[PDB]
């Protein structure tokens, strides 16, 4: 900007990121190696910082990796690491190899997630199990389970304590009739030996997230008590006792149909994801993928539904298709009727070939209502987003009346005065509400009755009200989703 | 063979704040340049990230050929680049956003500046690096003016089908 | 007081186009006994043969005769600025307009100005107890 | 900035006290600014990996 | 809430986040420390600072 130039001098944005305004918070366990301080919100930059900042193969690192893989840009990320319980017990799994390889081949596994797969070629025929179990030298470090490579058996121990390490099912390619690169006479047995014991129960959200707004909360845990605390915090952010910090949370529940239905505690502030008992992918990865996709990476438009195979595709996750759908259709309908979210494969090849999952319905866990009447006012997650958007937009619009002279007793405004009265205020607001039809509201059933304005002098008794305080009451409906049409098909044989 | 078949590589790329920021009473501004990356035993190397952002800076921070005036210019600073006579795409390098002149009220001048900015960055679509570009400029007062430039990118591997337009060539930079 | 046909309040907000300057809503007073007129149906019918009609685009207009405010340049009241207006009759009706424009201004002596305004839509607030939704 | 306040004309009979001013003398008060020859703008740059 | 109801001025920042950047505060309410009355009867005649200026 010196020794040259002309009008229009430049000064540049030292920082290359400006998509601030929407934030995502990820909460999960960590390991000892992590250098990050516990119970302190911190900003995450990119994949380079990981591992060092949150330990190797920790629950938090895996969740963050998927979040960045889905939201490449347009959203800011935050993490809230948590430490293991005092007396946590790590789960243990056993994978024994038996037999002596007698033909040249290749052994390949699939555990937890596609990124952790492996493929090693058996050295040669007549290699016993001891020379086998070299799989351990091939397992990627990021796998949350530690392999020890014992004499003839390989033991997998969870790197994080608690119940978070009780989810596995292995798909495997020996003993099959595919002599394409299979070693003959080798088999593998999979079994569990020790489950997880204890999970943490932090209850200090009011201190570490005090008066900080977050668009989406993602929780990588399956403890019901932990989830219950998160729901309570969100309620407070939506409370009427103070300025609000609107937000939403994502959690998952796994088990049989009878167990999953027992977790439906009518929470409008959460979107519970239901999974079967034999899900071939680690649970918290799918939940993180769903949260990141909907964490304003797609939902900058409040009214966009994250469903279908075009918008609700968790492309970052790959998994082979099982021999059974998992959720029987009679059970899929029940879950959707009880406020749960159900996901399934996005392509029809149920053999063992790799596919991707997608989400059927973007529905919260809202049922019944204050009092006990049933309704679907907050059935769809979009309703919560639209409700928050309307509040902010309306508050901004009313700012123009801040510090404006108001006449209430004698309603004739003199010449040259700058002011307004109740009727003029109501007319202006009525204009604004009618204009937004098709953007934030549907057609009002009766626009003349759904908006009211009353000065505080007309509500409080004599000599108790305050000068210059109003009470505005508005009722609205979000844009209509769909419709039902009855079709009566009737062919006619008579010609007239 | 392995699915990683795209062998095209990426050369050096100018980056913002490469040489730090120059501070002054008016404000703080970046000083773009090349970036050096060091190893554990020396062996410095140049960074190659954010290709499109690097290309945008080169277009903006370079004076293009000046229009004829009838009085003339000195041969030293007629503008442009002498290497543009070999390219075959029928375009000229640089930008002309510094050639505006005070005309009418400040509102008119600012509007003209925006027009030139769009007319220069439009070259990005022509090369095929980005599928769309748009700049939003807001006037708030005498001394505070802002301008934000939006550049649209694409993923390395095609994923959607049935696009109205076309898949931009030279997308192997995936941005 | 509910059957008196007249105008009670008139507020106008100016937004200069060459400087983006905004002047808050200023009350105004009418120059003579004439009243403003309105047209809110933005479609025009023409008579075909045998009871058929034919629609056309048209606009919604307002004629607002007001007394110039001695603190605002005369140019603004003509086609050199945006206008937002509100008129409140005695019975209770309120008619609001935003993003209006002045068309074909005529010469004015300096005090009485008659403005013809056109806008995409004009909103109306009937007194309490309306029938239509 | 405000042409209605940057120019003022006053007769000498309004500045001097009674029976002290002269007939036919004025005072002109003016303020002006020369043409601007500069401008500064922020160039916030956002290369965004696509997400509609 | 308690401070405002007792005639005090409370200021707050314009933006909130953990980035640790710089922000400028603003006044919530412009209120004098006036309470009660010369006869010890509560009222709010001089609650607003603008009231004193208008009286002068």
């Amino acid at each position: 900007a010196l020794s040259d130039g002309f009008v229009r001098l430049c000064i540049d944005p030292s920082l290359n990121f400006f998509g601030e305004g929407c934030k995502i918070l990820v909460e999960g366990q960590i390991t000892d190696d992590a250098t990050a301080a516990e119970n302190v919100v911190t900003c995450v930059n990119s994949e380079l910082d990981l591992v060092e900042r949150f330990g190797q193969g920790s629950v938090l690192t895996e969740s963050l990796r998927k979040v960045f893989c889905m939201c490449k840009s347009g959203v800011s990320v935050y993490a809230l690491p948590r430490a293991d319980a005092a007396a946590a017990v790590s789960a243990v799994y056993t994978l024994t190899v038996t037999g002596t390889a007698l033909t040249d081949g290749r052994v390949q596994l699939y555990m937890g997630e596609a990124e952790y797969s492996l493929d090693i070629g058996v050295d040669e025929g007549d290699t016993p199990t001891q020379i086998a179990a070299k799989i351990v030298a091939a397992i990627s470090p990021d796998f949350p389970y530690e392999a020890t490579a014992a004499a003839g058996v390989i033991t997998l121990t969870a790197r994080n304590g608690g119940t978070i390490g009780n989810h596995l099912s292995v798909i495997y390619t020996n003993l099959g009739s595919c002599t394409s690169v299979t070693p003959e006479g080798v088999t593998v047995a999979f079994a569990q030996t020790t489950p997880g014991s204890v999970n943490p129960e932090p209850n200090d959200y009011a201190s570490v997230v005090n008066e900080c707004c977050f668009a989406v909360y993602v929780l990588s845990s399956d403890d019901t008590d932990w989830q219950e605390n998160l729901r309570d915090w969100i309620r407070s952010a939506w409370d009427c006792s103070k300025p609000q910090c609107f937000g939403h949370g994502y959690v998952f529940n796994k088990g049989t149909l009878g167990q999953v239905l027992a977790d439906g505690d009518n929470s409008a502030e959460l979107s519970r994801l239901a999974l079967p008992t034999t899900y071939p992918v680690l649970p918290y990865l799918t939940n993180a993928a769903y949260g990141a996709l909907s964490a304003c990476s797609t939902c900058e438009n409040p009214e966009l539904n994250v469903q279908g195979q075009t918008y609700g595709l968790l492309s970052c996750i790959n998994m082979p298709e099982s021999c059974t759908p998992g959720w029987e259709f009679t059970e899929v309908t029940q879950l959707q009727n009880n406020g749960f979210v159900v996901s399934g494969p996005a392509t029809t090849s149920g053999q063992g070939n790799f596919t991707s999952p997608y989400i059927y319905n973007d529905v919260t866990n809202y049922l019944r209502d204050e009092k006990n009447r049933p309704n679907a006012t907050f059935r769809d997650a979009s309703s919560r987003r639209l409700a928050a958007a309307t509040g902010v937009a309306l508050a901004t619009f009313l700012q123009q009346f801040n510090g404006l002279a108001v006449f209430t007793k004698n309603t004739n405004i003199k010449t040259g005065i700058i002011g307004t009265n109740l009727r003029l205020m109501l007319g202006k607001i009525r204009k604004w509400a009618s204009d937004n039809v098709g953007v934030l509201f549907s057609e009002f059933d009766n626009i003349n009755e759904d908006i009211q304005l009353v000065s505080d002098f007309d509500v409080q008794p004599k000599c108790v009200g305050q000068p210059g305080v109003f009470h505005l009451n508005m009722r609205y409906r979000p844009p209509v989703r769909g419709a039902r049409i009855n079709v009566n098909l009737v062919p006619a044989l008579f010609d007239n | 063979n392995f699915e990683t078949a795209d062998r095209r590589k990426r050369f050096w790329t100018t980056q913002v704040a490469a040489c730090g920021q120059s501070s002054d009473d008016c404000g703080d501004c970046a000083r773009p340049g090349l970036q050096l990356l060091c190893n554990g035993e020396g062996r410095i190397t140049i960074a190659t990230d954010n290709y499109v952002a690097g290309l945008a800076l080169n277009i903006l921070l370079t004076d293009a050929s000046k229009a004829d005036t009838g009085c003339g210019w000195t041969p030293g600073n007629r503008g442009g680049f002498w290497g543009d006579s070999f390219r075959s795409d029928n375009m000229r390098s640089g930008s002309k956003i510094r050639q505006v002149t005070a005309r009418g009220s400040m509102r008119e001048t600012v509007a003209l500046i925006r027009a030139y900015a769009i007319d220069d960055l439009k070259k990005l679509v022509a090369y095929g690096v980005a599928k769309s570009v748009d700049v939003d400029l807001t006037y708030q007062g005498s001394n505070k003016i802002d301008m934000t430039i939006m550049i649209q990118g694409v993923d390395g591997n095609e994923s959607r089908v049935g696009l109205t337009g076309e898949r931009i060539a030279n997308a192997w930079v995936w941005s | 007081c509910n059957k008196q046909n007249g105008v009670k309040n008139i507020l106008i907000t100016f937004t200069h186009c060459d400087t983006g300057e905004v002047i808050g809503p200023i009350s105004h007073e009418q120059p003579d006994d004439t009243l403003p007129t309105y047209k809110t149906c933005a479609w025009t019918n023409t008579a075909l043969t045998n009871g058929a009609v034919m629609r056309s685009a048209s606009n919604a207009t307002m004629t607002l005769p007001v007394v110039r405010d001695p603190r605002v340049p005369l140019a603004w009241y003509q086609g050199c600025a945006q206008i937002d207006a509100q008129v409140e009759k005695f019975d209770g009706t309120v008619m609001t307009l935003t993003e209006g424009a002045v068309t074909e201004p005529e010469e004015s002596d300096g005090r009485a100005v008659t403005m013809t305004i056109i806008a995409a839509e004009i909103d109306e607030l009937l007194p309490p107890g309306s029938l239509a939704a």
